[PDB]
RNA sequence: GCUUGUGCUGUCUUCGUCCA
């Protein structure tokens, strides 16, 4: 009766941005970034990626409720490194780590077939 | 012949690499 | 009746089950009381 | 740096481990392969006529569970992405089902083999119900006896597990790191002795067991995961993991975008 | 930069009802009268009876966010192999010459028994302790 | 089977349950806090019995005042590979990281009872009122009002 | 009623093994082992075979309303 | 029945379940039941624009309206107006829109023992069909989540909504006049939680240590430096949980007499809201007097106090959800050099008892003063069995390690006693019928499985097995009988008890 | 067969392992050394027959506290299952009958003469207990 | 008087596309068609129906 | 059922007595008003004819 | 131009649900 629909976790309305993005003033060079329609698979890799970066000295996440489908992220760096450079910095490293892990597994099913 | 019929030395060597009462056989019909 | 394939390989398994059941249940029962009698 | 290296290999279940990657990798890689692979269902049952002594949805319910060949989704499109009126050959497949009982005497059994694709995507392999063999008669469906007929049409659609768990690729994906507890992640709990009350892992010969004058070692860190995935037979095992990395670097690539398109 | 030091012999270590917490006992080598009762980590700097530890507490480690330390940088920290950060909550101006200095290390409790000479500079809101061996 | 009656708190879908070694997620997750204050030990021996029993392909006797020990139940179920009192290490859905305490695992009879919360859910602005009284009527199916 | 499709707890398909589970029975073979047989290792399958009751063959020996 | 107490309208009932992610003073209501419930508001010019939005939505879309109300008191229904789009609002008229969110709602749980049990919450809309509550309030209500329902009520006016948002609020009412202690505390698993994260051997790395910092709403981005600087940087758990206890609150609490240095981990002293020792249980986070719960009420305010609770929640719910915990039957079992210790106490125990039999029967038996013989047997053979259930379950307690579920549950205050344990797994005891030991109900004896005229402590409802171990028939039908008189009890002493309240109140 | 006023006059043997004269988890019986000999007279068929059909269905109603054995003979009326095998030609006020029923695992002997097996109103799922994320308190 | 009420429709767009459902609703540019499948009663735009009629499916031309 | 209703009620006739056993169920019985005036028949009880 | 459809008893009795 009162049950969502299930697509709402994760087809995106067109009203809502996919990405927001707020700056956190209360310590210097750190953002807050609202994810909308996602969860802990995108959240926890981007987590402990960015966790080994020697130019990000905070970053956490939170999901506020297991009833709504979004996550919101703190990140702040050191002063020479804008934030927002990092997470693009993040995302492009394990896409490549992904990249070479699909490879070898091709590599080694083809040897093991 | 069954490993009853086997002799017991011989089912001494029929070592794992006894029912017990409380594991019934499961049926279908029960009964009453 | 005319039973159907599935309704008479049960009954048989039933049968079976409840002969094997029967017999080993008695079987560990009379196993047990003698050593708790001589316990 | 990543490295993988693979036991098992079959059409339905591999058995293989990481190496090289953090922890967050892997299991995100095993929430995508659960929930987030897309694959084919039956997504809508139009019931002509079902006189068997099962409900209409229950037949319904029974139908959307049944897996369907997945190999060529990634061409298909979403049904709520296609611009066309109704559904169309490239965002739907039709499946028939007509089942009847002949004589007075007996039941039929229904299996999914009695389910006939009509129409579909061209030259796409996809829509089949799958079948362990050529002889391979498939899912109990329903039973019927004398004058009970079972007719239905039937569409299937692409879609992910996160929406229903019909479209989930994978049945379970056994998951497990350190073995011999090196790194403390676990407590045991024991009566006795914690050593000889806990079983020992099924890989615990693939790692050195500590040695008894050995220190804790605090700069260690997860590094060999080991992961069997098994499948419904939709997908074949290479193909999920396959499928499941595409679909993590395409959400990520999406993120990237966005950022870059922020500005 | 130090606000006390001195080397301490281990008289006892206590594990009791904890697996990763010690309490160890010492007796300052150069004088006797000054005692250290402390909490200690056993998995990350494990002490055995009879062993000989330098114990330094500081004020500061210079030669408000905390952030991983860089590698660059250089602290009084890079001498030592076990630090820690506590808060004074208590400091004893007992008998003519008995002084009682409690420190809490967010939880794991120290006190250091010892003559006014020595632990009059020990009045400060937060100490480092600073263990070698 | 014990009087351990409650209700659907919330629904995690099959990524986001704890998992054991070899993939198995729980259908259901109960408090401990349900146990030590109203002692129903039955209930644990009957979720280690029928583990034991699921994995041996039986049907375990629960029949009161009988010989059925717990240690009985242990070494069998030890027999098997498990820990013998049912304890499984268990991973995070989340993060995948181990629990660092084990958890009590294993199927135990569950059954569903009539009340559910779409038969009892109930709201009223206005509506139909006594015709003596002028109030809101009595009862759920006529619109009524609460007392 | 009728054999499930898929297992509740991770979803591997049991409804085509209800057939073969029963041949394995009629031959004498213990429950253990056919589900053995079947490849059935996790228990949260075995119980869904091993605990399963057919009542569609009570439902079918009721007249059809119908012909 | 229709004067004193009569049905009402803007009222609303369903089942109630339990949100971790609520604020205290917040209550989680179905979207249907916003959408049928209504209140009306005046339109003035700080709202117009937002009311035509909401007229122009409609009865079915969220947020939305139901009727407009024209100043001359006619009601405009927008389900059946085929031109709202072309109505106009003009100031004073009344839009009954939907509820929203942060509207005050008085709630409500029956029996209405105490006036805590009805407080105004703030809406916030949820969907599925429960009402949801942080778990907090359970306590005043009386309220579990195994199949209550409880009563919603609206304000349909300015000066009501004030008067509930600034009289009936929850957090105004953490602090009951009846006994001038708190009456919510942190319950359950967050009190189990609390307890296990504050050992003095819990530490917690750095990028845990980040999002656990994160969930609190209250923190001020600055993290404090680790308990363990090197080799490894380490926070412990008291650091956690400071951090979510708000700045200037002194508490000390001396436990057993503990010394100042703590070695068991007992005791409390907080200082300017940092943890210096002492394990958080319920003698610190419960709802008794003098606790932290108390102190933050009456230094800082009922809005701080409620904010308390949230953020020692989060805190707490997000450690334990990423450590874990359970109960297995493996708890419930002592070890065989116990299991001797209590079969000893008892045999010893039932011996004192046939000797005490044999000189009673002798005329040796000493009679208390203002009792009879056989009142004074009686006493005297149930004191000996009741110490001997005592002892024999403190035999067991002390047996259990430190790592046992059931005693880390019993410590901390959650859930269960000493009593829990003894029956568990030591012995069951003596059942009490009417406050007597079961009497002769057969001819001269108490079933037929017995010789006439027998004493024994089995003879008369002792269980000398524990629930671990099991029952046997007639310990079974003793204690059957022992349940029934409890149940009888209660359903009968709860008539008289309503009655009486109500004869007070009048 | 003996009545409620013929039970005055006998002499019963709970089991007929009780007609002739150091384990940590077994259950001991009553020593009964009041009597230097006993005469019993009729011996029970089997002690678990006192239970009504309600509180059959109950696993090890003997390891439980009784309250919650009462509860569960109350809460056992109200499960669903499947009350008749012709409940489509029965045209009831309500009727709810569940897809899939299963029979227990852990059964007791007094369930074969309920038909229990035959007609469950259960399932058997995969119960973890834990306090996972703090909804099942 | 809105000729398309209590008629059986088809939607051709959006999260719902082919799920027959009746008209229930027809103030304007809005219907509530009531759902077959599921039990539930959804908003839609007119241009997202099909009109059945005595020939296939016809779109908002009825 | 015992047909003692609910004026003038009793905690006497509620009880569970010694007599009862074997011939009605010792745990199974209604809650609030009619607990232990209604009863049920043992699983091996019959009533004379 | 053919124009859309607003209304519900009552009194007993029983059986249940959540507290008690
Ligand atoms: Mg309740
Ligand atoms: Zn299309
Ligand atoms: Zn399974």
């Amino acid at each position: 009766m009162n049950a969502p629909d299930r697509f709402e976790l994760f087809i995106l309305p067109d009203d809502v941005p996919k990405l927001k993005i707020t700056p956190d003033s209360r310590v210097p060079n750190c953002i807050i970034i609202k994810f909308e329609r996602e969860d802990h698979t995108l959240a926890n890799l981007l987590r402990e990626e960015l966790a080994l970066y020697p130019d990000v000295t905070f970053v956490a996440y939170k999901v506020e409720h297991p009833l709504f489908a979004n996550f919101v992220m703190r990140l702040q760096t050191e002063e020479g490194t804008r934030p927002k450079q990092a997470l693009e910095r993040a995302c492009a490293s394990i896409i490549n780590k992904l990249k070479t892990l699909d490879h070898k597994f091709n590599e080694e099913w083809n040897i093991k077939n | 012949l069954a490993i009853e019929n086997l002799h017991p030395d011989d089912r001494l060597l029929l070592v794992d690499p006894s029912p017990v009462f409380f594991l019934r056989r499961p049926q279908y019909v029960s009964d009453g | 009746v005319v039973a159907s394939k599935a309704s008479s390989s049960m009954l048989k398994i039933d049968q079976r089950n409840k002969k094997l059941n029967n017999r080993f249940i008695r079987k560990a029962e009379m196993a047990a009381v003698e050593k708790r009698k001589l316990r | 740096e990543p490295k993988v290296n693979i036991i098992n290999a079959q059409d339905d279940e591999v058995e293989l481990m990481l190496s090289d990657v953090n922890l967050s990798l892997a299991n995100s890689l095993r929430r995508t392969m659960l929930a987030e692979v897309p694959t084919l269902a039956i997504d809508l049952v139009e019931i002509k006529m079902n006189t068997s002594v099962l409900a209409d949805e229950f037949i319904s319910h029974r139908l959307g569970l049944i897996p369907l060949v997945s190999e060529d989704v990634e061409e298909m499109k979403y049904s709520r992405d296609c611009t066309c009126e109704d559904y169309c050959d490239e965002c739907s497949v039709v499946l028939e089902l007509s089942a009847r009982h002949e004589g007075e005497e007996g039941t039929t059994d229904v299996y999914s083999s009695s389910l006939i694709k009509v129409s579909g995507p061209g030259n796409l392999n996809v829509g089949e119900p799958v079948r362990r063999d050529d002889y391979d008669q498939g899912i109990l469906l329903c039973k019927l006896r004398n004058h009970q007929e079972l007719n239905i049409r039937c569409i299937a659609k692409k879609g992910i597990a996160k929406e229903h768990a019909k479209w989930s690729p994978c049945s379970a994906i056994a998951f497990e790191y350190d073995p011999h507890n090196k790194l403390k992640h676990t407590d045991f709990w024991f009566e006795v002795d914690a050593k000889k009350e806990w079983p020992d892992s099924k890989y615990a010969t693939w790692e050195e067991p500590p040695k008894p004058g050995e220190v804790f070692d605090y700069k260690a860190k997860p590094n060999r995961f080991y992961m069997t995935v098994e499948t419904t037979g939709s997908l074949k095992a290479n193909q999920v993991f396959s499928r499941g990395i595409k679909t993590l670097q395409e959400k990520l690539a999406n993120v990237l975008f966005e950022l870059e398109n922020s500005r | 930069s130090a606000l006390f030091d001195d080397i301490f012999t281990v008289q006892t270590v206590d594990n009791g009802r904890y697996n990763k917490v010690s309490r160890i006992i010492g007796i300052s080598t150069t004088n006797s009268a000054i005692k250290l009762t402390l909490d200690i980590n056993n998995e990350m700097f494990p002490v055995s009876q009879d062993d000989s530890l330098t114990v330094t507490l500081a004020n500061s480690l210079s030669l408000k966010s905390w952030r991983p330390p860089k590698p660059t940088d250089k602290s009084l920290a890079d001498d030592y192999d076990y630090v820690m950060f506590g808060t004074v909550y208590k400091f004893e101006e007992g008998d003519e010459d008995k002084i009682k200095v409690y420190v809490s290390f967010g939880g794991l409790l120290m006190c250091l028994e010892g003559g006014y000479k020595s632990l009059a500079s020990l009045k400060q809101d937060n100490l480092y302790i600073l263990i070698r061996r | 089977r014990h009087g351990q009656k409650g209700t659907i708190g919330v629904t995690y879908r099959h990524e986001d349950m704890p998992f054991s070694a070899e993939g198995i997620v729980p259908d259901l997750i109960i408090n401990p806090h349900a146990i030590p204050s109203r002692m129903t030990v039955a209930h644990l021996i009957e979720c280690l019995l029928s583990k034991v029993g699921s994995i041996r392909g039986y049907e375990g006797d629960a029949t009161p005042f009988t010989d059925l020990t717990v240690d009985a139940v242990s070494n069998l179920l030890r027999d098997n590979g498990y820990q013998s009192r049912g304890f499984e290490v268990m991973y995070n859905g989340h993060t995948g990281k181990k629990l660092m305490a084990q958890v009590f695992f294993g199927p135990t009879y569950y059954q569903r009872l009539r009340h559910m919360v779409d038969d009892k859910i109930h709201a009223r602005a206005r509506g139909p009122v006594q015709v003596l009284t002028r109030q809101p009527v009595e009862g759920r199916s006529r619109d009524g009002g609460l007392r | 009623m009728i054999i499930p499709v898929r297992c509740f707890s991770c979803g591997k398909v049991v409804g085509d093994k209800w057939d073969a589970y029963l041949r394995l029975l009629e031959e004498g073979k213990q429950e253990g082992d056919a589900l053995d047989e079947l490849k059935l290792k996790r228990y949260c399958c075995r119980r869904m075979v091993l605990t399963h009751v057919d009542l569609i063959e009570k439902f079918l020996r009721y007249n059809p309303l119908e012909k | 029945g229709n004067l004193m107490g009569k049905r009402v309208d803007f009222s609303a009932r369903t089942v109630i379940s339990g949100d971790p992610n609520l604020e205290l003073d917040q209550v989680g209501v179905p979207i249907s039941i916003a959408k049928t419930l209504s209140y009306p508001e005046t339109v003035t010019q700080y709202n117009i624009h937002r009311l035509t939005e909401y007229v122009r939505n409609g009865p079915n879309e969220h947020p939305g309206a139901k009727y407009v109300i024209r100043d001359n008191g006619d009601r405009i229904d927008l389900r059946y107006h085929k031109r709202a789009g072309d109505i106009v609002l003009q100031y004073g008229w009344k839009v009954e829109r939907h509820l929203m969110d942060d509207d005050p709602v008085l709630f409500n749980r029956q029996p209405s023992l105490h006036k805590m049990s009805m407080m105004a919450h703030r809406v916030k809309v949820m969907p599925y069909s429960t009402f949801r509550l942080n778990l907090s309030v359970t306590s005043p209500y009386n309220a579990d989540f195994d199949g209550d329902e409880m009563n919603l009520h609206v304000p349909q006016s300015e000066e009501t909504r004030a008067e509930l948002s600034q009289l009936c609020a929850v957090p105004l009412q953490i602090v009951s006049p009846q006994s001038n202690k708190p009456v919510m505390g942190i319950v359950q698993d967050t009190l189990c939680g609390v307890r296990k994260m504050t050992l003095r051997d819990t530490f917690i790395e750095y990028e845990q240590v980040m999002n656990m910092l994160f969930w609190v709403p209250s923190w001020d981005g600055v993290v404090p430096q680790p308990a363990i600087l090197k080799p490894k940087p380490l926070w412990t758990g008291k650091q956690l949980l400071s951090i979510a206890i708000p700045s200037g609150i002194h508490l000390q609490r001396t436990d057993g007499g503990n010394s100042l240095l703590s070695p068991k981990d007992n005791g409390m002293l907080i200082v300017d809201g940092k943890v210096m020792f002492g394990v958080v249980d319920k003698k610190t986070v419960g709802s008794g007097g003098g606790g932290l719960i108390h102190t933050v009420m009456r230094e800082k305010g009922p809005k701080i106090c409620a904010e308390l609770f949230g953020n020692i929640q989060k805190v707490v719910n997000y450690w334990l959800l990423h450590n874990g915990f359970s109960i297995g039957i493996g708890d419930a079992i002592a070890d065989a050099s116990t299991m001797k210790e209590i079969t000893h106490a008892i045999s010893s125990a039932k011996e004192q008892v046939q000797e005490i039999i044999y000189k009673a029967q002798h005329n040796e038996l000493e009679l208390k003063p203002g009792m009879t013989l056989r009142e004074s047997f009686e006493g005297e053979v149930s004191r000996t069995l009741n110490d001997a259930r005592d002892s024999a379950g403190r035999s067991a307690e002390m047996n259990l390690k430190d790592l046992n579920n059931v005693k880390q549950m019993v410590s901390a205050g959650s859930k269960g006693s000493f009593i829990n344990i003894a029956q568990m797994s030591a012995c069951v005891g003596q059942q009490m019928v009417e406050g007597k030991r079961i009497a002769f109900g057969f001819a001269d004896r108490s079933l037929p499985h017995f010789t006439k005229d027998d004493f024994s402590p089995e003879s008369k409802g002792f269980v000398e097995n524990s629930y671990l171990r099991g029952l046997t028939p007639q310990e079974f039908f003793f204690h059957a009988m022992a349940g029934r008189e409890g149940l009888i009890d209660t359903a009968v002493k709860t008539a008289e008890t309503g009655y009486i309240q109500r004869r007070l109140v009048k | 067969y003996v009545d409620g006023e013929e039970e005055e006059t006998i002499m019963i043997a709970m089991t007929p392992e009780d007609l002739q004269t150091n384990d940590t988890a077994k259950r001991i019986k009553p020593e009964m050394s009041t009597s230097s000999h006993h005469t019993f007279t009729h011996c029970e068929i089997h002690p678990s027959m006192i239970l009504g059909v309600a509180a059959s269905i109950i696993p090890f109603p003997d390891h439980n506290q009784s309250p919650r054995n009462t509860y569960q003979s109350a809460m056992g009326k109200q499960a669903m299952g499947v009350f008749l095998t012709n409940y489509n030609v029965r045209m009831d006020t309500m009727a709810n009958i569940l897809y899939y029923p299963q029979k227990p695992l852990a059964k007791t002997q007094a369930m074969e003469y309920l038909k229990f097996r035959e007609l469950p109103a259960g399932q058997n799922a995969i119960v973890a207990i834990a306090c996972y994320s703090g909804y099942n308190q | 008087r809105d000729p398309t009420l209590n008629k059986t429709v088809k939607i051709r767009q959006g999260g719902y596309k082919g799920k027959i459902g009746i008209v229930k609703e027809a103030n304007g540019d809005r219907f509530r068609v009531e759902l077959h499948n599921p039990n539930k009663t959804i908003p839609i735009p007119c241009s997202f129906l099909l009109i059945e009629s005595t020939h296939g499916w016809v779109p908002y031309e009825d | 059922n015992t047909p003692i209703g609910r004026d003038g009620k009793l905690a006497k006739p509620r009880q569970l007595h010694n007599t009862h056993w074997g011939l009605v169920c010792p745990a199974e019985t209604p809650e609030g008003q009619a607990c232990g005036l209604v009863k049920n028949l043992s699983l091996l009880s019959g009533i004379s004819i």
